[PDB]
């Protein structure tokens, strides 16, 4: 019985085999506008026996669409997109309609690259060989790339409008957001999708438990005094200015920071409000010897922070704080 | 090997009492009384809700149950008022037509079984009109108690749960948003209703101080008194009074405001609305022009570039939701008629009456009565348990009386050239065999004519035109002008009246040229391809069709042209097998002017118990040699007339639909012209001879009985016969051994055997065209009009191809009047042509594999009223 | 008390270790007095919610909790069971992120009791209860964001059908037997044929006749002959 499937698998194995060959004939061809008469009727003719083969079981189903999101995965180059999406949009009502995981794979792989094209086709320029003249002229390169942006909206809208189990969990990059500039344009703000889209943004985004973060809220501009215990006067300790917040794993950071590509990293924690007032304390503190560069890592740190500024507020004040902090020093004595 | 468990199949009806006598009392509206009947009613119920009376417009009558004695209502400080007449009656009435204490008995026992489940609940459930919506929408379903009292004396209930989108709306509605796109109706009486313009104040006024009295009288009739509830929203309506007198509105064009009789302040927490249905063109398949292939080659060809007292009116009357349609959908296109000229209605019901499903069924789908299971748990067991007597359902073995399978009925088709039978259950075959028509070739000349999409349409007509010749079906040899357009294409743009007009021109200057020719080569057709499977476009090309004959035929008559239309979907999608063009090549070959003669027809076989009729037994009995069956139907709205008619092989086939309008000079015209068809097929048979027509949808009215019994005579004998498609009475359906296709979907290793190819005598019997004939112990009452029962109730039931407990399919026969004795002799005589009725419907086009059940002319008579009742018609 | 706990917890993961204390008494306790009052769970919801999630944060406890139902003899009710179900029927609108909580914990438990049951299955019928509350399509993910109206009509559902029409019927037993299938290489319109002669070659030429991909008497092909008048 087996050998039935196995003929069956062979045949669908050949079949992309020469679908494959014919997609990249396309550009290993392209020269003569009557090869390319030939060529249209020629992959428009392929098109119509591969679905009339398709439609009438003579192709194993579920190799071949596993081979299409692979083949829609590891494409490159921007012109055999046209094409490879209109043949996605052939299958399109079998793909998605299935009603890690086995079950609903294709689904979430299917939004997980459609994402990820949309990206890396928002990114740049439409030509990848760069290696011939007068490479670009900005006008058609933007008219192209228009069109591929509004397939691949509709695609996601068409996705997003479709699965009702919606688990667009993604295990490999975790959560940058193109989707909410898509939402925006249709439907003139219908609010069933944007409140699936905070649902989303509560699911799949991966909020940490943030005990800690949730008492953030409260502070406010404060500042700190450190007031010596009784049984500490007796003793003579001295008291440590106290903290809004601890940031510990991060003062831990700091003492094994040098001779390590530390600044690129802390910009993806945004603890700029409370970890960066934190680290002057650090900075202050506790290095005679052991941290030479103490003071100097801590400009670049804030200069850091000061180069990446989207708005006025939290910014400049952020010295005022610090002077703030500088008097209370005088205070304190 | 029918061996089925006749009992624990489960029915619909519940057995409520057990009757042997039943008693009245009708006190007759002696004097013309001031209200005195209509004020003693409600004083009479006022003492205790479990009291059986009901109401003729004026005319009171009580009733009462087995034993107990019938109420006397309290008169008077002296009593001069008796009783008009007393009697009683029992469970064998005059059946084919009800006395009118029967019919208001059962209106009697409705409205109490709905007053007491009313007041039962927690005020939450009104009567609709032969309903119980509640108003909040938990269930957000009509459910419909019927009662009933069967021959023997089982007064029994059914159940029934139409699925209507009835959702009640509120304060938060009266914007345009709502009331642009929904039909309101009042809730305790059943009316339609129009909200009336505002006084200033944003749709909702303050309550007079009078009519607050009606909100008591909410109190003794419906039970659902909210004079407690301290707020209350009030509201101006006025209703259509055609609908207080049956006449419901023209359905194509529902949501126009009429004229009015006088406002009314009526209660907004009981106020109900029906959406209207929308439709769409389609999904999935990019309708912003990417799945267009030259979308994609117009990209890479710009990458190529680039690479260089005012109220009891309404709290008495009742609408019995027969009167109110299913659906209504939005865009209600316009076709125009003379008033001799019945000619584009005739060929949008020509061309949608026989396409399989490529039209798509282009409106909204259907909204049936979906089936019970069981009602152990609720409150309605504890309502009836505590009213009643008992409360148990009807088990199989109580109401069939007759089960039994049917055969398999067999059709003529050509192998090589001999002229074999052959099951009926081998169409999809008919490529892999080569089978061909038995009655000879029709052929023709084609013209695609498209205009959206020139480069799928060019491989699309060859290859039609190919697979039409490729099986002896005729030549038709496409057609070819001058120039160089591919033959059998005009490729134009902006379909209108001058190009139109030129097209006339190069058609009839194509005919000029060929002029000396035999009568039978030159039928031409058109196919056109529409851009959205709807009606509004169905329509304006059956508009383009019209012109382009009406400017042929004047510059040259006996040129006939005739109009196909095929989806664009089906020409431009690519898993459209090869395998399945066949079936629409078949669907111009059941058009060409041979109209009367199609693919096949039953094949008369010899029958399989001779029985030689000697001396009879003499009583007035028949035995009839040629059957005659005839399908008619009428709308909702009383303007559209269906009809189709044909032999009991299926040979003499008529399908035609006549819009009667408002008038009822027409409608005797067309009453008239389908008596007429009858007749005119009924000369040319042996003799004793009776026809059958069937009644669609449940209900006949007493104007159709008073017209079909006017024609009738000793020119032939009738038969009239209800027929009832949606399962109002549902038989669900709960064994796991008689049906021998269960356990090879239970598991699919069950049965699972070797066929034992030695005793290779076996036959490939598809199911859903296996059908069971059952013939029920009593009459059952029709699904609709309370005015007239039955006798020998019958159906036809097609199985579920699944494992387990589910409703099974039927088809309700309900004979009225037959014309010999030994009606059940003349049931078993119906349903015997019937199943070979339904088995033809497959080699027509009228339906893909989906009902094997229906009959072919009543399911082409439902075809017409499901799609073509929506347009809405001027007369110029 | 969150940040020791969490301290604790975080540690345990680290520890590579699921074992916990066991106090079933006291979340129990807690449970059945937040579903108690609504306006109870509505004050201080998110100091009650964390600490919840925390303690079913492990799948210890619970898989321990699964064990006992199946222990347990005949249908008795349980006690975390039911003060699940009270708190999802009761937590509603509480905060957007205490509904995804419940949400995950709920479907969390419907997956631990998949994974017991891979043995030989132990009946519980309180899956049906719990699958019903969370789903992620439809009107149920609306959902998350009755007096004495019991009809109890029970309606029937649409039940998927099958998708193979053709069967046999064996008409010797008078049963059916088995699903018709051919791969669909097999229906090809066939041309080599020898059927080019006349009919009445000899008697019975069936043999040159009933050639094509499926045998004629699997629809009791009658042939017609009658001498014609």
């Amino acid at each position: 019985d087996a050998i039935s499937m196995h003929l069956l698998k062979d045949w669908t194995d050949t079949f992309v085999y020469i679908l494959e060959k014919l997609i990249f004939d396309m550009t290993n061809h392209y020269n003569d506008s009557q090869q390319l008469r030939t060529w249209k009727r020629q992959i428009s003719y392929f098109l119509k026996l591969l679905g009339n083969c398709y439609s009438l079981r003579l192709i194993n189903k579920e190799i071949f669409h596993h081979w299409l999101v692979e083949f829609i995965n590891k494409m490159e180059n921007f012109e055999f997109l046209p094409l490879s999406l209109h043949i996605l949009m052939i299958f399109w009502n079998d793909i998605c309609q299935i009603d890690q995981k086995e079950p609903f794979f294709l689904v979430t792989k299917i939004t997980d690259m459609l994402l990820h094209k949309y990206y890396i086709v928002s990114s740049s320029k439409s030509m990848i060989n760069d290696e011939n003249y007068i490479i670009n002229d900005i006008k058609k390169n933007n008219k192209i790339k228009l069109n591929i942006l509004k397939i691949l909206s509709s695609l996601i809208l068409k996705i997003f409008q479709e699965q009702s189990l919606e688990v667009f969990i993604f295990p490999t990059s975790n959560w940058e957001i193109y989707k909410p500039l898509l939402f925006e344009i249709v439907s003139n703000a219908d609010t069933n999708q944007n409140s699936d889209m905070k649902k989303k943004l509560e699911l799949i985004s991966y909020r940490n438990e943030s005990l800690k973060n949730n008492s953030s809220i409260r502070n406010v501009i404060m500042s700190a005094s450190n007031a010596n215990d009784f049984q500490l006067t007796i003793v003579t300790c001295k008291q440590f200015p106290k903290l809004s917040c601890i940031q510990l794993n991060c003062i831990d950071t700091q003492f094994t920071k040098l001779l390590d590509d530390n600044p690129t990293e802390f910009d993806w924690p945004t603890y700029v409000d409370q970890n960066p007032l934190t680290m002057h304390k650090i900075i202050q503190l506790i290095l005679w010897s052991i941290h030479p560069s103490r003071q100097f890592d801590h400009y670049e740190s804030n200069q850091l922070v000061a180069k990446l500024l989207l708005l006025r507020i939290n910014s400049t004040d952020e010295d005022l704080h610090e002077f703030q902090i500088e008097d209370a020093i005088w205070s304190l004595v | 090997a029918s061996t089925y468990r006749l009992e624990d199949v489960l029915s619909s009806f519940y057995r409520v009492e057990k009757i042997k006598k039943i008693n009245y009392h009708q006190y007759i509206s002696k004097a013309q009384n001031d209200q005195w009947s209509i004020q003693m009613e409600f004083m009479l119920r006022k003492q205790d809700p479990k009291t059986l009376v009901a109401l003729l417009s004026r005319d009171l009558w009580c009733f009462s149950i087995n034993d107990d004695p019938v109420p006397t209502p309290p008169a008077i400080e002296h009593k001069p008022v008796s009783p008009d007449k007393i009697g009683t009656f029992t469970a064998d009435y005059s059946k084919p037509n009800l006395p009118p204490h029967y019919a208001l008995f059962l209106k009697a026992l409705r409205r109490k079984i709905y007053i007491n489940l009313a007041l039962g609940s927690h005020n939450k459930l009104i009567q609709f009109g032969n309903a119980c919506i509640s108003l909040s929408g938990v269930p957000n379903y009509l459910v419909q108690l019927e009662p009933h009292l069967f021959v023997n004396g089982d007064l029994t209930v059914s159940l029934c749960a139409k699925n209507m989108g009835l959702v009640p709306m509120k304060e938060e509605n009266l914007e345009e948003s709502f009331l642009s796109k929904h039909a309101l109706y009042l809730a305790p009486s059943g009316i339609r209703m129009h909200l009336a313009p505002a006084s200033k104040q944003g749709y909702l006024i303050t309550p007079p101080k009078h009519t607050e009295l009606l909100l008591t009288t909410l109190s003794v009739s419906h039970g659902i008194n909210l004079q407690n509830k301290k707020n209350l929203k009030w509201v101006a309506v006025v209703p259509d009074l055609g609908h207080l007198n049956g006449h419901t509105p023209t359905i194509a064009s529902y949501l126009t405001p009429l004229l009015e009789a006088k406002k009314l302040v009526w209660p907004l927490h009981l106020i109900f609305a029906q959406p209207v249905a929308d439709i769409e063109n389609s999904t999935s398949g990019d309708p912003s022009e990417f799945h267009c292939l030259q979308d994609a080659l117009d990209a890479i060809d710009d990458f190529i570039q680039l690479k260089q007292s005012s109220s009891l009116p309404f709290l008495l009357r009742h609408m019995p939701l027969a009167s109110i349609p299913d659906i209504f959908i939005t865009p209600t296109p316009v076709v125009t008629i003379s008033e001799k000229e019945q000619d584009i209605l005739d060929l949008i019901a020509e061309q949608v009456v026989t396409d399989y499903n490529i039209l798509g069924n282009l409106g909204i789908p259907k909204i049936a009565y979906r089936g019970v299971k069981d009602c152990q748990e609720g409150l309605i067991t504890t309502t009836m348990l505590q009213l009643f007597s008992t409360f148990d359902r009807l088990n199989g073995n109580d109401t069939i009386s007759k089960f039994y399978n049917m055969k398999q009925p067999y059709v003529f088709v050509k192998k090589h050239h001999e002229l074999i039978k052959v099951k009926h259950d081998s169409q999809p075959f008919i490529k892999f065999l080569n089978f061909r028509p038995p009655n000879g070739i029709k052929n023709f000349k084609s013209l695609l004519l498209s205009s959206s999409f020139k480069e799928d349409c060019l491989s699309f007509a060859p290859t039609l035109s190919q697979t039409y010749i490729n099986q002896e079906l005729g030549f038709c040899e496409l057609l070819k002008l001058t120039n160089e357009d591919p033959p059998g294409l005009m490729y134009l743009k902006a379909f209108d009246k001058n190009k139109l007009l030129l097209l006339a021109a190069q058609i009839v200057s194509y005919c000029s040229n060929n002029k000396n020719s035999i009568k039978n080569v030159p039928p031409i057709l058109i196919i056109l391809p529409l851009d959205n499977a709807t009606l509004t476009e169905l329509v304006d090309k059956a508009n383009i069709f019209q012109v382009i004959k009406n400017e042929v035929c004047a510059k040259m008559p006996n040129i006939e042209l005739y109009l196909k239309v095929i989806p664009m979907d089906f020409i431009r999608n690519v898993l459209v097998t090869v395998d399945q063009y066949v079936n629409v090549a078949i669907s111009i070959y059941n058009m060409l002017p041979p109209k009367s003669v199609k693919f096949t027809h039953i094949a008369h076989t010899l029958p399989e118990k001779v029985n030689f009729r000697t001396m009879q037994q003499s009583s007035s009995i028949i035995y009839y040699d040629s059957y005659i069956h005839l399908a008619y139907s009428r709308s909702v709205d009383k303007e559209w007339v269906f009809a189709a008619l044909s032999d009991s092989y299926g040979q003499g086939s008529m399908t035609k639909t006549w819009y009667v309008g408002n008038s009822r000079g027409k409608f005797d015209d067309a009453c008239n012209q389908i008596w007429n068809i009858a007749l005119n097929l009924a000369s040319k048979k042996f003799g004793k001879i009776c026809l059958i027509l069937t009644r669609l949808n449940g209900i006949l009215p007493d104007d159709e009985l008073m017209n079909w019994r006017r024609l009738s005579g000793r020119n032939i004998h009738l038969a009239v016969v209800c027929v009832d498609d949606n399962s109002k009475i549902s038989f669900i359906d709960e064994d796991k051994l008689y049906p021998s296709f269960k356990p090879i979907y239970k598991d699919t290793r069950f049965g699972g055997r070797m066929d034992m190819t030695r005793l290779y005598d076996y036959e490939i019997r598809d199911i859903d065209q296996d059908i069971h004939g059952i013939v029920f112990q009593h009459p059952f009452p029709l699904a609709h009009s309370q005015h007239r029962c039955a006798i020998r109730s019958g159906a036809l039931i097609k199985f579920k191809k699944c494992d387990g407990d589910t409703v099974w399919d039927k088809f309700a026969v309900n004979l009225l009047n037959c014309p010999h004795s030994d009606s059940t002799q003349l049931l078993e005589t119906i349903l015997e042509e019937f199943r070979n009725l339904a088995a033809l419907n497959v080699w027509y086009g009228l339906s893909d594999g989906e009902d094997g059940h229906i009959p072919w002319h009543i399911l082409a008579v439902k075809k017409m009223m499901n799609t073509l009742v929506h347009t809405r018609v001027k007369i110029a | 008390s969150m940040r020791f706990q969490r301290e604790t917890s975080g540690m345990i993961v680290i520890s590579m270790e699921n074992y916990h204390l066991l106090i079933k008494i006291i979340r129990q306790l807690s449970e059945l007095n937040e579903g108690n009052l609504s306006k109870r769970e509505i004050q201080i919801d998110a100091v009650l919610k964390i600490f919840s999630f925390h303690q079913d944060s492990i799948f210890q406890r619970i898989i321990a909790d699964l064990s006992a139902d199946k222990p347990t003899s005949p249908f008795i009710d349980s006690i975390c069971k039911l003060f699940d179900k009270i708190s999802f029927n009761l937590r509603l609108k509480l905060f957007l992120y205490e509904i995804l909580s419940s949400l995950k914990s709920f479907a969390i438990y419907s997956s631990t009791i998949d994974a017991p049951a891979f043995h030989t299955s132990g009946k519980v019928e309180l899956p049906k209860k719990l699958l019903n509350l969370p789903p992620f399509q439809v009107s149920s993910f609306v959902k998350e964001t009755s007096f004495s109206l019991n009809l109890g009509i029970g309606i029937v559902e649409i039940a998927h059908e099958n998708e193979q029409k053709w069967l046999i019927y064996d008409k010797k037993d008078h049963k059916y037997v088995c699903t018709f299938s051919m791969e669909p290489y097999h229906f090809i319109s066939n041309y080599n044929t020898k059927y080019t002669d006349d009919m009445a070659t000899g008697s019975n030429d069936t043999t040159a006749f009933n050639d094509s991909c499926v045998n004629l008497s699997l629809f009791d092909a009658r042939f017609e002959r009658k001498n014609p008048h």
